[PDB]
């Protein structure tokens, strides 16, 4: 199961619900290889495929928790990938909103023991405790989150 | 609410911290800019230490606190310039505020006398009554002279205009003073005189109605 | 390459109001956020203001002593930023630069929304706001003599007095004279009038039999000034 598979899988319930354009998981896709989304956290890696705000009519965010690692290359340079099971994927039309997004999910991939649960909690579970905290966060009212946009891979 | 020190100095081949200092910088990165005379200035540094394609890796960027440095490793004579940084004040009256501004001068250059040249008012400027000596300072390094007048043998303490030094090509200063006066006064003196000091000697220059 | 080439700046009575424009060229200007900059003479820099693109919003941003009077837009089907000035200042006085301006974030250490930078720069238009009108230069040879010369080289020069507003550009023998050539920086005089000088290096055994003519360009009063510098009987 691929970086290409992860994405459109993603991708789709944003594309069912018309949140991006059709071709949303190509345009992420092309740019993950051109500006890499693998982050380290401290136990495990992290990925926020995203691409350009032109493609996205309306704000939301897509969980996709790997059940085996899968390589992302860096974000920040580095000879050797990232290791990924937690994805992040962002449907952001501004700049300004997407560095608050950004803000949040450090904060989320810093909580050790919110990460550990992420491995662990079912679809339905995640998806509680994700809205939960995003509600608690009035920058990112803008942003859809449904329970649709939460899976496991593999 | 950017601070920054006017100016400093660096030996050729040293290297300069150029530090800007204010609130903001403890929680943004600081952009830093060159600017030579006449010229727009130029991006050197941004983010964190990034470097636009094109500028040397001499330059570098780094922050503590509420401090930002712009580091220059051996200095060149091409880095003198005036170095600004900026960054987010977001609650000022400039969203992007700009450091006052610093000027790299490099030391250690080859040292040059000033090359004087003065000249009284043509007679076309004395025809249209009016009379400018006109003093001419060229080719010198370092770049700072003093210029002081004379009438006759008394110095001259006012009328007088004189330009900051810029740089040449060639890595030379040159600079200009000019004393205005009434046509009546040139004719009614023995002379005047440019004088240019340059490292505690004087190279003065004379004209005379006469001639 | 990218190119920014600003326009539209001139001499202003207070209270007017004067339009610049940037065309830009080089880059997707409609993805950019551009911005405005200026420096008064002899001065730092000072930002102005900043639109954003479009996609990122289209806002704008001003600096206060600007905000109310100045205006900042863009016509993306045409590759130009404008900064429209009203109810313009003394204070106003400066070169204005358009900037493409960059943004940055840092995942790990940065502050949402993150920095702008200004990484490419036009070479600026001169806007100068005074109730003083303006006037061409009067153009004076500054004439060799043995008073000048080292020997094998003499100094001849032209003196350009009482101009406003700036700038002027001088050049020799219609730009067929560069070597040896220097043009000085003008003075701000008291009146408030501008003054600067140019001198050009050349042979002495020239001097009786090669032609100097100093070509002085006022362009803010529409003046061009040819003036032919001869040797003194000295």
């Amino acid at each position: 199961v691929t970086q290409e598979d992860i994405i459109r899988a993603l991708a789709s319930p944003l594309i069912k619900d018309g949140m991006v354009d059709e071709d949303f998981a190509e345009k992420v896709i092309e740019q993950e290889s051109r500006y890499p989304t693998g982050l380290q956290a401290k136990g495990v890696g992290v990925a926020i495929p995203h691409t350009l705000g032109d493609y996205v009519r309306d704000n939301a965010i897509s969980v996709g928790i790997l059940d085996k690692p899968v390589n992302f290359e860096g974000w920040y340079q580095s000879p050797d990938p990232v290791p990924v099971r937690v994805v992040f994927m962002l449907a952001i039309r501004t700049w300004d909103d997407i560095v608050n997004v950004l803000n949040w999910i450090k904060d989320v991939i810093l909580d050790e023991e919110f990460m550990k649960r992420l491995l662990t909690m079912s679809d339905e579970e995640i998806y509680r405790q994700i809205y939960t905290r995003i509600s608690k966060a009035p920058q990112l009212s803008g942003i859809h989150f449904k329970r649709e946009y939460v899976r496991h891979l593999g | 609410e950017l601070t920054q020190d006017p100016a400093v100095s660096v030996a050729l081949g040293q290297t300069v911290r150029i530090t800007c200092q204010g609130d903001s910088l403890r929680s943004y990165y600081a952009s830093w800019y060159q600017q030579k005379p006449g010229q727009a200035p130029v991006l050197l540094i941004y983010g964190k230490n990034n470097r636009p394609s094109g500028v040397p890796d001499r330059f570098s960027g780094s922050s503590s606190g509420n401090t930002a440095s712009l580091t220059i490793t051996g200095a060149q004579a091409e880095d003198e310039a005036d170095y600004y940084c900026n960054s987010r004040d977001s609650s000022g009256n400039h969203l992007w505020v700009f450091g006052g501004g610093t000027k790299l001068t490099v030391l250690g250059q080859p040292k040059a006398a000033p090359s004087v040249t003065l000249f009284p008012p043509s007679s076309e400027e004395l025809q249209a009554n009016k009379a400018t000596l006109v003093c001419l300072i060229s080719d010198f390094y370092p770049g700072a002279v003093t210029v002081a007048w004379k009438a006759d043998s008394s110095p001259v303490k006012a009328g007088v205009e004189t330009t900051t030094p810029s740089k040449q090509s060639n890595n030379k200063y040159a600079a200009s003073s000019y004393l205005s006066l009434t046509p009546e006064q040139w004719k009614s003196h023995r002379s005047y005189s440019c004088q240019v000091t340059h490292e505690g000697s004087t190279v003065e220059k004379t004209v005379a109605p006469t001639e | 390459e990218v190119q920014l080439v600003e326009s539209g700046g001139g001499l202003v009575k207070p209270g007017g109001s004067l339009r610049l424009s940037c065309a830009a060229s080089g880059f997707t200007f409609s993805n950019a956020w551009m911005s405005w900059v200026r420096q008064a003479p002899g001065k730092g820099l000072e930002w102005v203001g900043r639109i954003k693109s479009k996609t990122e919003g289209g806002t704008t941003d001003y600096a206060a002593p600007v905000k109310g009077r100045f205006t900042i837009s863009r016509d993306d089907s045409k590759n130009t930023l404008y900064l429209q000035m009203n109810s313009l200042k003394t204070e106003d006085t400066a070169v204005y630069y358009c900037a493409r301006t960059g943004k940055y974030y840092d995942f790990w250490s940065g502050y949402p929304p993150g920095e702008e930078y200004f990484q490419d720069w036009g070479q600026g238009t001169l806007v100068t706001v005074s109730s003083a009108s303006t006037k061409g230069p009067s153009v004076f040879p500054l004439a060799p003599s043995s008073k000048s010369t080292s020997g094998g080289t003499a100094a001849l020069g032209c003196l350009v007095k009482d101009y406003f507003p700036e700038p002027v550009t001088v050049s020799w023998n219609s730009g067929a004279l560069t070597s040896g050539v220097h043009t000085f920086p003008a003075v701000l005089q008291s009146s408030g009038l501008y003054s600067l000088s140019s001198v050009v290096t050349v042979p002495s055994s020239s001097l009786g039999t090669q032609t100097y003519i100093c070509n002085v360009n006022h362009k803010p009063s529409n003046t061009k000034v040819d003036k032919r510098v001869e040797p003194k009987s000295c």
